[PDB]
DNA sequence: CGTGTCAGTAGCTGTCACGGATGC
DNA sequence: GCATCCGTGAGTCGA
């Protein structure tokens, strides 16, 4: 395992040097921003503490290095420093954390990258616009490539296609004016949508995403109401039942998602458990009683 | 008092640009349909910010000139957005 | 009759069995707590009767554990006594409307006593604004109604462990000393079998170090820990040997870094453990050790603190536990068993409720005064000191405050329905401070254990991460002033029930047998069966003679929870379905009308009036005046009482909290009575819902899996309709270019979208506003520097100059839309107190009427519950024989899968309730109906029952009640024996071809309504760190495209989709806006660049000293729109 | 382990006091180590993922 | 910046690399003014360093236009540009 | 190293990616979802696109 | 700015399985 | 050479 280590930097190049550093980088401001409260008083970032304290801590040896002060508290200070370097990069790795008001532990540069909270897995492992998400409701007229969704969800959903749709048919005279008629809802844009949302397929997600059919692309039809009208037999992929669970909506804006949900994750196209090839979208409940 | 990393404190947010989109697109539908000399007295006036002498040395032309020109062009691009409807 | 004691109306319950002991004060809890706290009169009386002498409220005990104070000389000397409160700075409805804390100042005497120069100045000082409880069991913090909730943590005493070893798989022994303050103290047995202990979490020393440390000879250890050889084996591995020397091991591993002097040791060695000053076990915890080891158990609790012979008696008890012993006598104490302890036992896991919080913290904010006192003694002059120069109230206040500001236990009462707030305030949590954390709670902790019986309900308690750590108080329990829950029994004397009720204990209660409630007993009390089922210790539920049963429980129902027991046949649901009914009933909405349930329970009007949200009559007398805006009552020796009535208030959680007189112009009123009713409530009993005519068939798959079907009637009466109250705040600020004016004049905003507002920006009362609409108008002037090269063009081609302010009006959110019945301004012109750099400041209430949709939540009593799927109109529904539609369609799968029987029963039941009945007279009482009292063998139309929990209707009586219901108008019985009824379909007009279960069910409103849960977002604000959509819909954010749904893309295959949901669709700053272009435009969408989030993350790892590059395919470094310069 | 004493009611009839107090026993732990499978059972997955 | 790049390489960051990606030195420990809300100089929001708060906004304030593109300020030591680099100048801190 | 510092140990990946001075070469599912490119899987391998 | 008699955390263990570097 | 102890992990989405 030593050998693992040396030959490293035997091979790599560079020196072991840079284990032991001579200065600190500082990240940029807005990654640890400060911003003002409502009350007047203001809230930092931890790591502006962290920063500070290194800060402080450097200056006062500075001020005893010039002042040829005895070499114990030359000696107790570098010790500081060291700690204030250690907590910057990773608070709480050695010994008790740096607590802050309340003892609360303060949050290292490192602290950003670890875990759930992560900088990987909350924000690039998963991140979305043009989406909602509404209580689910069974439609049993539905076809199985159907759901029917609001018309005020659908309205935001298309918003810019029934600006588009609004300034073409002169409904509106400029697009600055079909966004304020979509926003006031003015009745022609009811007559509009419904030609928008033509063959344009949507995605309908309910989480726990357990398999690839806990996601499906549906033709949505408008609907009264603020419910979604989920087909009875796509119930068995969603493990969803209508007891108050809410579903969320992806709206494919280019041609390849579209086409990808028109193919690829259409509900009728996946009718078989791609886990032991049984069918999923059977009668399961009251159909096969009536049956 | 607060820290951004403690829980109680609302994250910062940037509104969506769509509204500044949406005018940036009439700006340059209106401009296009200027004249080369006004569109490029227009774009060194405001899109970059000098003073009337400084476009008056940089065109080659009189102080006069471009107060001339910016004053027409103003109007031209007021003329056709109150053509498409564009609110006062 | 059911609760026949206030005057209520009458509901004829199905009880065989008489109740002993009525219901106590469902609001105790908080209530004694509280007056125990603060010496209330009412306390102190209750004290006296109770044999108190001399009895001492929780300020006066921290005032007398404080005083006195004094320095090293003993020169000064301070001192506090007598505790008053003067009136209650402001009311409770005006601490609500101006944000402030229900509170009373606190007045003491205090007196500087001066032995050097022998005279003593004595005065009154002011302490503080001690806030105050008000009636309702609850506080007001910044005019927001708190309740600070009772505590599950672990009393103070002495426990001890049986662990087993990892590698070499001996039994363990360990043992805790929990102080109620001060440092901790844990003896163990390793598996080297060897005695150590460790000191305040400190190193584990030898146990022979401390008892050398203590004084105790090396020959007398021998002499008292002879008899096993693992104490011989500690003493002969010891290092150290000496009384001066251990002593200063123990300083040198507790204060390292300190000079070791032998009375520096001395001194914190008896500070630490002996002194009142740094350590103390309650009351409770000297009788918890007291009964624990079996010494002192005679003695009157006088000793505030640990001893010597306490520490020598715990290692003598862990030494005989580790070798198998069973039983040990302390020299000089009684015979005690020697075994381990649960601290899950009830006996052992205390209670401490809202007195016992406050006073911890007042004790703590005394402390941190008391170190101010006795460094303002040493440093002004002895001559002219005043108890008002040595008090700095600072950190005491601040302590308060700290408390009900950032505290654990203060939390706001869910104030959904009555219930729930009542439920709130006898909540028994285990989480907060000294008690544990989530993430340290094993599954031993959260489920039900045996000494729960009659004092923590085992079904009422949530389902989510919180379950087993949450319970609600039993009904009939209390808490004694140790700690502990007590429960009520009937003693039974020689094998015969007697009236007289004793409240028992945890280790009280297992030192007995009980016998069942529902047991067969004489006339005279004597049980029929020799055999009965009885509870004993260890939770063993077996037969047992007669002659042996020493109490007996007061109710069938002393076991469960109040919103528990009001679950009608709960003894015919699983104990999953009915905690979801009992805690679905705290979710319950106030409709506009409420109907009290034809099939009840009789709590329902005890957990009514108990709730505090009615208007109860204080003293007898007539109605002089009566009004929808307030009640006088003319008393009987001729003084007048007015109560107002609390008309459209935003009851919390934004529903309706509206109270309705009930009683007319003179009308005579007893004392106690209720003459008005609030949200939830008819008649004064609980009201959470509406009773509906239910069919249970499945009805062309509307209904499938637990949807639900309605019948478009319950749109058009009304009838589970609610109001809903939503607040909007804005306030107008100084800021650096000028101050933010409230104003009806906005920049480029038409004459017509002003209409609604008056001179001063403000919305108008009344006004009908949808969303977007403006309701407080208010600019703001922007910087000339700040603006766009677009915006300056634009300003420049529409000539409107002077507009250096912009637009920051209050605008009606997304899905929000009614009439705006309130507005309050507070103007720092006019007095009103802002906060610093506030102009001014408004707040309207927005009142909306919603009607029940598709899609919201309904549930019943048994955990059944579902959202609406379809309202078909009214002639849709398939109809009875005479033409009235059913209500409600219930799909039958979801049925007899759940194990809720009772809603069918329930069904039942009702119908009975609707149509009465009446038994056959003739040829004498039928054999069905011969335990049922003789007040139900006859029912007119629409009575009302009650069904105690394990108690109540029996299904023979239910069966022979469907054989004979009441004819209809037309003198034709429209539902069979069975329980089932012949429906016509209406749509196509045919009869069904089978009988259906047709009867009523009580349905309740949950508060999970659409016009709530609906959300959508093309675009909007970003996070201003990572540039990725904002969440939640309140802030207008996007659902987020978690890693299990990345996972199913690419299992899909669908890489376009991904690609385009993470990048130009999230945190792609270029890329988002030329997407809304290219869809404005027509165009294509264009191809995604780099997301901002992987740009920070790497400018992150650079701040962590890492050199991360991105290298092209030929090997050059390529940088982000960036440089570096040094 | 299974408790000596069984639940001889049946729901129809309707269980005795005792009887759906050493119910719920059951009824709450096999709620209770639910989540924690479900954890157990997600991490498994991620793993694998 | 197209979205085609082979490698990304990760290694240890010397100190003169440290001091290769600095605009400056934070020496001051000071964050900013709580009445003008401006940065303090030399602080860990120090606008000479960093960049500036506000697009084209230096911290003396003699260049409050966009005319002046590019310009250090010889007062304050400010750049010029939009507050975008605020996300991306990096600093550093110089141990004794 | 870009795939395993975002799935568990963070810090001890990067301490090791760093010392041995290891170059990701951005082709997989999970180095493409985070910096943005067609994962080559499905729709997105050469062969298709 | 000068500083000068005792002048001394809160909180807390009510998580655990598992592997391997760390240490007597 | 091995018992000790340190550090790692422990479902997802909600208003
Ligand atoms: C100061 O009061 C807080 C506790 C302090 O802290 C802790 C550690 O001690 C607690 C004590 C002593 C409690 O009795 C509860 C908890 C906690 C704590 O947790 C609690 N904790 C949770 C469970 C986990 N969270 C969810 C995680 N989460 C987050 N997140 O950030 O994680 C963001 N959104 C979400 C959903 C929600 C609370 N439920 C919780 C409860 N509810 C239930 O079990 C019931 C089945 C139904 C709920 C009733 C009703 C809803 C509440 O009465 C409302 C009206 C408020 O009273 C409540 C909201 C309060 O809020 C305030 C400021 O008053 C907090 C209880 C507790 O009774």
């Amino acid at each position: 395992k030593r050998l693992k280590v040396v030959a490293a930097f035997q091979q790599s190049g560079n020196s072991p040097m840079g284990m032991v550093l001579d200065a600190v980088p500082v990240i940029p401001p807005e990654l640890r921003p400060m911003v003002q409260l409502d009350g007047g008083r203001f809230a930092t970032s931890d790591l502006n503490d962290l920063y500070r304290r290194v800060i402080n801590r450097n200056n006062r040896l500075k001020r005893l290095i010039d002042l040829g002060a005895p070499e114990i508290i030359v000696n107790n200070e570098k010790r500081m420093l060291q700690e204030s370097v250690d907590a910057l990069f990773d608070n709480g790795r050695r010994g008790r954390p740096v607590t802050g008001p309340g003892n609360r532990p303060l949050k290292s540069l490192s602290d950003l990258l670890k875990g759930k909270q992560g900088r990987f897995r909350q924000n690039l492992l998963g991140k979305v616009d043009y989406s909602g998400r509404s209580v689910i409701v069974v439609g049993p007229q539905l076809k199985l490539h159907q759901c029917g969704l609001p018309k005020l969800m659908a309205l935001e959903l298309f918003k810019p296609f029934v600006m588009k749709r609004l300034v073409d048919l002169n409904h509106a005279q400029n697009i600055k004016s079909a966004k304020r008629m979509v926003e006031r809802q003015r009745p022609q844009v009811w007559d509009v949508l419904e030609e928008v949302i033509a063959e344009h397929p949507v995605l309908l997600n309910r989480a726990p995403t357990l398999h690839r059919l806990g996601i499906q692309a549906f033709e949505p039809m408008l609907v009264e109401g603020k419910a979604i009208q989920l087909h009875p037999l796509v119930c068995e992929a969603f493990n969803a039942d209508f007891d108050g669970d809410q579903m969320a909506v992806h709206l494919p804006l280019s041609a390849e998602a579209q086409a990808e949900a028109r193919i690829l994750m259409l509900s009728s196209n996946n009718i078989l458990s791609p886990a032991s090839g049984r069918p999923l979208a059977m009668p399961r409940l009251d159909m096969v009683t009536g049956l | 008092v607060g820290s951004t990393d403690q829980s109680g404190t609302p994250e910062q947010s940037t509104p969506d640009e769509v509204n500044a989109a949406l005018d940036r697109l009439l700006i340059a539908d209106a401009l296009a349909q200027l004249s080369a000399e006004h569109r490029a007295v227009i774009q060194r006036s405001y899109y970059r910010g000098w003073s009337t002498a400084q476009i008056a040395t940089d065109l080659g032309i009189a102080e006069g000139t471009v107060k001339s020109r910016l004053h027409y062009a103003v109007r031209a691009l007021r003329l056709t957005l109150q053509e498409l409807g564009v609110t006062r | 009759s059911n609760n026949s004691v206030p005057g209520a109306p009458n509901r004829v319950s199905f009880a065989k069995l008489r109740e002993p002991l009525e219901v106590p004060g469902l609001l105790d809890v908080q209530t004694d707590s509280f007056e125990w706290l603060i010496g209330s009169p009412r306390w102190r009386e209750s004290a006296a009767e109770r044999g108190d002498v001399n009895p001492v409220g929780g300020l006066e005990e921290v005032l007398y554990e404080l005083s006195p104070i004094e320095d090293f000389s003993g020169s000064m000397s301070l001192s506090f006594s007598d505790p008053r409160f003067d009136d209650v700075k402001a009311p409770v409805d005006e601490c609500k409307d101006k944000d402030m804390t229900y509170a009373a100042p606190l007045f003491v005497t205090a007196e500087f006593i001066n032995n050097n120069t022998g005279e003593i100045k004595s005065q009154t000082v002011f302490m503080g604004d001690f806030p105050m409880m008000t009636e309702k069991g609850t506080f007001i913090i910044n005019g927001t109604e708190r309740v600070v909730v009772s505590q599950l943590v672990r009393s103070p005493g002495v426990y001890f462990d049986e662990t087993i070893d990892k590698s070499t798989d001996k039994t363990l022994h360990s043992v805790k000393v929990i102080p109620s303050r001060g440092a901790w103290l844990e003896f163990d047995v390793d598996k080297r079998d060897t005695v150590g202990v460790r000191i305040d979490r400190k190193r584990r020393q030898p146990v022979t170090v401390l008892l050398k440390a203590l004084g105790w000879t090396s020959e007398q250890i021998v002499e008292r820990f002879g008899f096993s050889e693992i104490m011989r084996s500690t003493l002969e591995k010891d290092n150290t040997v000496g009384t001066d020397e251990a002593l200063l091991d123990i300083y040198r591993k507790l204060r390292p870094g300190e000079p070791p002097t032998k009375e520096s040791a001395q001194t914190l060695l008896e500070n630490l453990f002996f002194k009142e000053k740094r350590y103390d076990l309650a009351r409770v915890g000297r009788y918890k050790v007291n009964k624990k080891l079996g010494l002192h158990v005679g003695e009157p609790i006088t000793s505030s603190t640990l001893t010597e012979e306490d520490v020598v008696a715990t290692i003598e008890y862990l030494v005989r536990l580790h070798e198998g012993q069973t039983t040990m006598t302390v020299p000089g104490g009684v015979e005690v068993p020697v075994e381990t302890d649960d601290i899950d036992h009830f006996g052992n896991r205390r209670l401490r409720t809202v007195g016992e919080l406050i006073q911890n913290q007042i004790r703590v904010g005394m402390s941190r005064m008391e170190r101010v006192v006795r460094e303002r003694m040493t440093t002004q002059d002895v001559e002219a000191i005043t108890p008002q120069t040595l008090i700095n109230i600072r950190p005491v206040v601040a302590a308060i405050k700290e408390f009900f500001g950032t505290s654990q236990l203060s939390q706001f009462m869910d104030q959904n329905n009555p219930l729930s707030g009542l439920t709130h305030k006898r909540r028994l949590s285990a989480l907060g401070p000294g008690g544990l954390s989530r993430e340290r709670a094993g599954l031993e902790v959260r489920d039900v254990h045996p000494s729960h019986y009659g004092r923590m309900c085992p079904i009422e308690t949530p389902e989510g991460p919180n379950i087993g750590l949450i319970g609600s108080l039993s009904v009939y329990a209390r808490v004694n002033p140790f700690g502990f829950i007590e429960t009520p029994y009937r003693k039974v004397v020689d094998g015969v029930v007697s009236d007289e009720i004793v409240y028992l204990t945890a280790d009280e209660e297992d030192r007995h047998v009980v016998a069942q409630a529902n047991s067969p007993i004489d006339a005279d009390g004597r049980f029929v069966e020799p055999r009965v089922l009885v509870r004993r210790k260890a939770g063993e539920v077996e037969y047992v003679p007669s002659s042996e049963v020493d109490y007996m429980d007061v109710s069938p129902r002393q076991m469960v929870s109040v919103a528990t027991a009001m679950i009608p046949f709960l003894e015919h649901d699983d104990a999953n379905r009915a905690l979801m009914g009992a805690n679905m009933q705290r979710q319950a909405v106030p409709l506009v009308r409420s109907e009290a349930p034809l099939v009840g329970t009789g709590m329902e009007l005890r957990a009514a009036i108990d709730a505090g949200d009615v208007v109860v009559a204080e003293e007898s007398g007539v109605i002089e005046e009566v009004s929808a805006d307030y009640i006088t009552v003319m008393h009987d020796n001729g003084t007048r009482r007015t109560y107002r009535m609390r008309k459209f208030a935003r009851s919390n959680h934004g529903t309706c909290a509206n109270q309705c007189p009930i009683v007319d112009a003179g009308d005579r009123v007893e004392a106690g009575q209720v003459i008005a009713d609030g949200p939830c409530t008819d008649d004064g009993e609980m009201a959470l819902g509406k009773n509906l005519l239910v069919a249970i068939m499945p009805w062309e798959g509307h209904n499938y899996e637990d949807a639900i079907i309605l019948s478009n009637r319950l749109v058009e009466e009304d009838v589970l309709t609610s109001i809903h109250i939503e607040e909007h705040e804005i306030d107008a600020r100084d800021t650096k270019l000028g101050a933010e004016e409230i104003t009806r004049d906005i920049p480029n905003i038409s004459d017509e979208v002003l209409a609604d507002l008056d001179e001063r920006g403000i919305v108008r009362i009344g006004a009908e506003v949808r969303d977007g609409d403006i309701l407080v108008g208010k600019v703001t002037p922007k910087g000339e520097t700040e603006l766009t090269p677009e915006e300056r063009l634009l300003r420049a081609i529409f000539g409107e100059k002077a507009r250096e302010v912009r637009d920051t009006s209050l605008k009606v959110p997304h899905g929000e839309s009614g009439k705006v019945i309130g507005i309050r301004v507070f103007s720092r012109e006019d007095e009103d107190e802002l906060p610093a750099g506030v102009n001014e400041l408004v707040r309207v209430y927005v009142a909306q009427k919603r009607k029940i949709s598709d899609g919201d939540k309904l549930a019943g009593r048994h955990g059944n519950k579902g959202v609406i799927g379809k309202i078909l109109p009214v002639e849709d529904m398939p109809f009875l024989a005479d033409g009235t539609p059913v209500d409600i369609i219930l799909n039958t799968h979801g049925v007899p899968r759940r194990m809720n029987i009772g809603q069918i029963l329930e069904t039942h039941l009702g119908w009975c309730a609707h149509s009465g009945w009446k038994v056959d007279a003739a040829k004498g009482v039928p054999d069905w109906a011969a335990r049922l009292p003789d007040e139900l063998l006859e029912a007119q139309p629409n009575a009302i029952v009650s069904t105690p929990v394990f108690d109540g209707a029996q299904e023979a009586e239910l069966q022979g009640l469907l054989s004979c219901t009441l004819p209809n108008r037309d003198g034709d019985v429209l539902v069979d024996a069975d329980g089932k009824a012949m429906l016509f379909d209406g749509r196509s007009g045919e009869p069904f071809p089978y009988p259906v279960t047709v009867g009523y069910m009580y349905i309740m409103k949950l508060h999970h309504l659409v016009d709530d849960k609906i959300h959508a977002r093309s675009t909007g604000p970003y996070s201003m760190i990572t540039q990725q959509p904002l969440g939640g819909k309140a802030q207008f954010g996007g659902q987020r495209f978690g890693e299990m749904e990345c996972w199913a893309m690419q299992a899909y295959g669908a890489a376009y989709t991904l690609q385009e949901l993470l990048t130009i669709k999230s945190d792609d700053t270029v890329g988002r806006v030329k997407v809304y272009e290219a869809i404005v435009k027509g165009e294509n969408i264009p191809e995604p660049g780099i997301p901002e989030s992987f740009k920070v993350l790497l400018k992150e790892l650079q701040s962590l000293c890492l050199n991360v590059e991105v290298l092209s395919s030929d090997g050059a470094a390529i940088e982000l729109r960036e440089g570096e310069d040094e | 382990e299974f408790i000596p004493r069984p639940v001889k009611s049946s729901f129809r009839e309707g269980l005795t006091v005792l009887e759906y107090f050493i119910n719920t026993h059951g009824a709450r732990k096999g709620l209770a180590d639910t989540a924690l499978r479900t954890a157990d059972s997600g991490y498994l997955t991620r793993r694998l993922v | 910046d197209v979205n085609f790049f082979d490698e990304l390489r990760i290694g240890l960051a010397t100190a003169e690399d440290i001091r290769q990606w600095s605009y400056g030195e934070v020496k001051k420990p000071e964050t900013i003014n709580y009445r003008t809300l401006k940065p303090e100089k030399d602080g860990l929001f120090c606008e000479k360093i960093f960049g500036p708060t506000r697009d084209w906004e230096c911290y003396c304030g003699k260049y409050k236009r966009v005319r002046f593109k590019g310009i250090i300020c010889e007062r304050c030591g400010v750049e010029v540009t939009r507050a975008k680099v605020r996300r991306e100048r990096m600093g550093h801190i110089e141990l004794a | 190293w870009l795939s395993a510092a975002s799935f568990q140990e963070t810090t001890r990946v990067l301490t090791d990616a760093a010392i041995n001075c290891r170059s990701d070469k951005l082709n997989g599912l999970k180095e493409n979802v985070i910096i943005g490119k067609l994962i080559p899987a499905g729709t997105g391998i050469n062969r298709y696109r």
